[PDB]
RNA sequence: CAAUCGUGGCCUAACGAUCCUUUGGUCAAGUGUGCGAAUUCUGGAUAUCGAAGCCAGAGGUGUCAGAAAAAUUACCACAGGGAUAACU
RNA sequence: GGCAGCCAAGGCAGAGCAUCGUUGUGUAGAAAGGGCAUGGACAACAGCUGAUCGUGUUGGGAUUGAUCCCGGCUUGAGGCGUUGCCCA
RNA sequence: UUGAACAAUGGAUCCUACGUGGACCAUGACUGGUAAGCAGUGCUGGUGAUGCGGGGUGCUCCGAGAGCAGACUUACAGAUCCCGAG
RNA sequence: GUGAAUGGGUGCGGACAGGCAUGCUUCUUUGCCACGACAGGAGGCUGUGUAACAGCAGUUCUCCCCGUCUUCUGAGCAUGUU
RNA sequence: GGCAUAGGGGUGAAAGGCCAAUCGAGCCACCUAGUAGCUGGUUCCCUUCGAAGUUUCCCUCAGGAUAGCUGGGAUCCAAUGAUGCAA
RNA sequence: UCCCCCAGCCUGACCCCAGUGAGAAAUUGGCAGCAGAGCUUGGCACGCAGUGCUGCUCUCUGCCCGUCUCGAAACACGGACCAAGGAGUCUAAGGAGCUUGCCAGUCGGAUGGCUUCCAAAACCUUGAGGCGUGGUGAAGGCAACUAUCCUUCCAGAUGGGGCUAGUCUCUGCAUGGAACGACCGGACCCGAAGUCCAGUGGACAGGGUUUCGAGUGCUUGCAAGGUCCUUGGGACCCGAAAGGUGG
RNA sequence: GAGUAGAGUGGCUUGGGACUGCAGUUUGAAGAGUGACGUGUAUCCGUCACAAGGUGGCAUACAGACCUGGGACCGAUAGUGCACAAGUAGAGUGAUCGAAGGAUGCAAAGAACUCCGCGAAGAGGGUUAAAAGUCCCUGAAGCCGCAACAGGAUCGGUGGUGUGCAGUGCUGUAU
RNA sequence: ACCUGUUGUGGUGGAUGUCUUGGCCCAGGUUCUGAGGAAGGACACAGCAGCCUUGCGAUACGUUCGGUGAUACGCAGAUCU
């Protein structure tokens, strides 16, 4: 669960489980951090 | 050995620092007090790159919003087919192999309300539980067994 | 209050500390970007791949169509080489 | 704000809960948790000793699933028996069952035959174990109390039954081995599933499509 | 004729994030000359009621990686600065 | 790093022992490199102390160094220290 | 002729805590300016972070780089005396 | 219209090089049948060793020719061999 | 002499004067250890490694985040001389 | 530039004869069989050798520290003297290493059982539950192929069997890269042919894509401690001019 | 259970979002029902409860003050501002601010008597294990007096270096 | 003589060491005031007492009574076995 996160999910071609504290949102549409770099409606989606 | 020899100091960083003027934090660039804001300050100005290289996601609001989201209702363990026959006692396993019985496995018993298809099964058993994938549903109406809907 | 912005002093000193590599040399590039019509023909290309028995039965077959040919042929050359010999020996 | 990848802090510590000079803070040390425990034990074996000659609870509580979907197959106590339970177990007065150490709750109802049974059959159990003393010491004595039973009141700890969970952790337990049933053989468990759950969701659609054959009908 | 060429301007400038709003799509309807083919508003349903959602545009941040923004102090103050003027 | 030619030594396997080789500047910064030192808990030293503790002062010795040990004198206990480890 | 030379205790795969983000100096490579111990740049090296020998003295020049000592020898540069060396 | 010095990119092989045979494909090609049918002759030939080429070994041999049957597209990816 | 007008308030033939040596908002206690990208200080020894004043974005230009340089922990391998003779 | 005749210079290897020679190493705490670098002289009390300390002298030197700074001896700041105090701390959550225990589990000191002070300890598994075992979609929801075993390829740690100081096959972990004719969920396109029934006509199903996921491909988990850190907190210590409430 | 519940509107409050709760005001029910069922509305159905009255012990909080038991806490510049005649002395018209300050000895045995002096002292002589002398456990550094010894113009300095000369220790020491 | 130094000694000074009828902290219990006069504030009250006292009120460092059982004390002064 260390390696998963290494590196950055920002960075396009990497994909980094993106380090979540303790926060395990319960509607997985409205989670925490995918939306603005997440879905290209949001202006952008960090490239794969 | 003698690196077991020193289970020695608490704060053994700040202690060593002791004697030096800086305390490890520099002369030109002192440490002072909240220099970059407080807390997630500036996550669109002064921390946008930060943000957007460690937490994409941020910054907007997606999905519909469920007012009283209840999640007793929507619990729901799930287990798999590779999971089931260590469910069952083995004389059960030995005595139904080839003959046409066939064990039953209550899933509720042991705390999952679905069962997922992945997973080889060797022998049809009868599996009770709350919920079925088509796949895990599949695999043991193949295998011989059947699957029940319970409360 | 008006600085001195710009500079490529120290650039190459810290560019040069350790070696200018590339990361991956001998990697593997990935497919994507590659042609469509290429990538789809690998796929259908590997999904007709014969295994390596029948391959090696097959080649045994190519090789023995010709063999009544040079076999005899072989044997006839080999029957006329003792009078080559003997012949260059009278040189 | 780290210079690295750690998580978004959300430390949520904004509002004085510290005890400063200035604070009286919002801070609660539970240091009292190791002797509280020994003072609990000893008002409660206190309580015994008050209420001896009587289960140290004292009433005895039914057996209530658990509420939502998610616990249904968990049981534990009630706060009391229905009156149906009462009545069936032969108790016709709550207040003469609660004084003889039953709890009643007029607020809940049985809404399957199943509680009802299984709560009757307790207070039967009970209400047999039970032995009650005479008032006044030496009139009318009950049956099945043999004169010594008043001799030897023992006061228990735990009330004889078996633990609250333990009765759905027997409605969970598989049969054994058994033969399949041809409708066992036929029944797609998904495809049932789904055509349920599209039932609920075809309802004004499955109303407009009379609509449209009626229409046609008379067309 | 065809090979081709063509998803803007011969090429190098000519432009814009979250949230919000708006429109189109989704949905729903319609067709379906017989079949289907489906986002949500949570106790179960209905309603071209309304609202929400997802998708594509648009409404703009020119300080153009994007706060919502007038002066004065010779009545003045503070933290600093020789990173910076007035005297040598 | 005992299954060693013998003694002497070493004998705590991130230790120690033997041989050889390399290399020694350093601000900010660092070391899962190594140590000196202070208050107290848990343990060990059948530790020291009215045949004089501790403090202090003056000489001496040891140490790369942090610092350690001792003699003299003051002083006289309403005592102190060494080792492991833990809490500061 | 294992198909150029030389070198090479090295290549690959990662994780991670910091300081820094005022610079300055030197050179036909220059630009603005009459010029500046001015302002702005380029390559490289230095100073900052660097002591030591010489330049009388000097953060940047010339030599050379710094564990503690002994012997020999030199660099830059020096030998009227100050001051070792005609 | 020329054009240095100083520079920049790339390449310089395995003992993975290089060669050879074969396979697959919905991609490409007119290029399939065909992983098919048929087939003659000439020959001190071929290799190691040598400027004396002597000598020594014979391996489905060398050449017409990687032939003919209208005559057999490439590419990519693999299977073997050396 | 008595009494009245109190702090964003009083009073003033107006100086922003005066309201207990205090005034362009008295003093007193508390919030409050207010915040400070700014100034100053930051306590033992030895050994070893050892920089940057540059990139991008920022109401940014005395500050930050971001690469770069700087330390440490590693993982997969590689590489790694030394018998006087006689027995 | 090659060849011939006559000759010639320097030099290598070998054959023959004479002369000549036999090569390196050998104390390094000592004993082991050899091998073996030390020895002599003069002087010194019951003074000599060495070594510190204080003061003074002489040779060579020797700017005042801390700090900010490109730059401090600075005519830049703090500094008269001494003593005692004096500044990176604890906490919630978290990150990445390291240690320990258990393992598809782990932890469970909310609470419950016990037993003059110690003991508010220690011990116990009554324990919900936390984290993990599944992810994907906005949602409606759905949910990881494979019947002897085994996803494929390149590099690659071990190991096996032959073989040979040439050297062939099988195994293929970890890691990195690529792939997938694989599969789960979402999004497209052509369709919805085909099979089926817990039958309101509903459930899946097929073939194609420059498709996405913080997906799977033999679950890499949990808990405790420790180190360096982060953010909220007074937050390394000191420091505003200010703002507010009541007098 | 009526100016109630609810509704329009305004304002606070809440995670509560076409408004969780509360409050003003206008309005204001049903009771042949009402309220809640977390998206405003209309239409059907269902579940739960019965507001606008009241009592009500338990588990709970408890930095004060009193009664207790403890402590890996501080040890007189620490710990409360206060170890003590401390909210005292003192300051301010006042609201308020607010210190410094522990230790003789086992026992007062608290220094008899003598000389000198106006006297305090001082010199003797005593108590005592000791003056430990009501300043009283110990008594550091800084600073000062005195005596002895060594030097004394010069940043030609402090400090370093290598000797020397005086004074002063220490260690070893053959026949 | 003055200065500088090094010792010895004597002063000034109150650091150190050791302790502590004190604090701070945690746990438990109680919370028990008042118009029948509280909490606070004054003025009084002792043979020699100014201060302090969670001493006391013209009955004034104390009155009745109980428990104890020969002291109290810085001086004296009569009560007390």
């Amino acid at each position: 669960k260390q390696y998963k996160s290494f590196g950055a999910p920002g960075v396009p071609g990497s994909h980094a489980v993106p380090k979540l504290g303790n926060r395990k949102s319960a509607l997985r549409g409205r989670r925490h951090e995918n939306a603005r770099g997440r879905r290209k409606s949001r202006a952008f989606k960090v490239k794969a | 050995t003698y690196r077991e020899r020193k289970n020695k100091g608490q704060h053994q960083k700040t202690r060593k620092l002791r004697g030096h003027v800086s305390h490890g934090h520099g002369r030109v660039g002192k440490h002072r007090k909240h220099a970059s804001g407080r807390g997630n300050a500036g996550g669109q100005h002064h921390h946008r790159i930060w943000m957007d290289k460690y937490h994409p996601g941020y910054f907007g609001k997606v999905g519909i919003r469920r007012f009283h989201y209840r999640l007793n209702p929507r619990f729901c363990p799930t287990t798999s087919i590779s999971r089931l026959l260590r469910l069952v006692p083995k004389e059960q396993l030995e005595a139904c192999k080839g003959k046409e019985e066939l064990p039953v496995v209550n899933l509720l018993q042991h705390g999952y309300f679905k069962l997922l298809g992945t997973g080889r099964l060797s022998q049809g058993v009868i599996v009770k539980a709350r919920s079925f994938s088509q796949g895990a549903e599949r695999k043991i109406k193949k295998a011989g067994g059947a699957c029940i809907l319970v409360a | 209050a008006k600085s001195k912005n710009h500079t490529n002093h120290n650039q190459n000193y810290k560019d040069h500390r350790h070696p200018i590599r590339l990361k991956g040399r001998r990697n593997q590039i990935s497919s994507k970007g590659l042609e469509q019509k290429l990538k789809k023909n690998r796929k259908k290309s590997r999904k007709g791949f014969l295994t390596p028995d029948v391959q090696k039965e097959i080649r045994e077959k190519r090789s023995k169509k010709g063999e009544a040919r040079r076999l005899k042929s072989y044997e006839k050359f080999k029957a006329k080489l003792p009078i080559w010999k003997a012949k260059h020996k009278a040189a | 704000v780290k210079k690295g990848n750690a998580p978004v802090p959300n430390a949520h510590f904004h509002k004085h809960w510290n005890p400063t000079g200035s604070q009286k803070g919002h801070v609660r040390c539970f240091f009292k948790q190791g002797p509280q425990k020994k003072i609990r034990r000893a008002r409660r074996q206190k309580k015994a000793a008050a209420v001896f000659p009587r289960p140290v609870k004292g009433p005895l509580r039914p057996i209530v699933h658990c509420k939502s979907q998610r616990f249904n197959m968990k049981t534990r106590l009630g706060r009391g028996f229905t009156t149906l339970e009462l009545k069936t177990a032969g108790l016709t007065d709550r207040r003469y069952a609660r004084t003889i150490g039953i709890s009643v709750d007029r607020r809940r109802r049985n809404h399957c035959e199943e509680s009802l049974a299984l709560n009757a059959e307790r207070i039967k159990t009970y209400l047999s174990k039970l032995v009650l003393f005479p008032l006044k010491a030496g009139k009318k004595l009950p049956e099945g109390v043999t004169e010594e039973d008043i001799k030897n009141p023992v006061q228990s700890k735990q009330d004889g039954f078996p633990k609250a969970s333990s009765y759905g952790k027997n409605a969970l337990k598989p049969e054994a081995p058994r033969k399949l049933t041809d409708q066992e053989k036929k029944r797609l468990t998904f495809q049932f599933l789904r055509k349920v759950q599209r039932d609920t969701k075809m309802v004004g659609k499955r109303i407009k499509r009379k609509a449209k054959k009626e229409a046609k009908a008379a067309k």
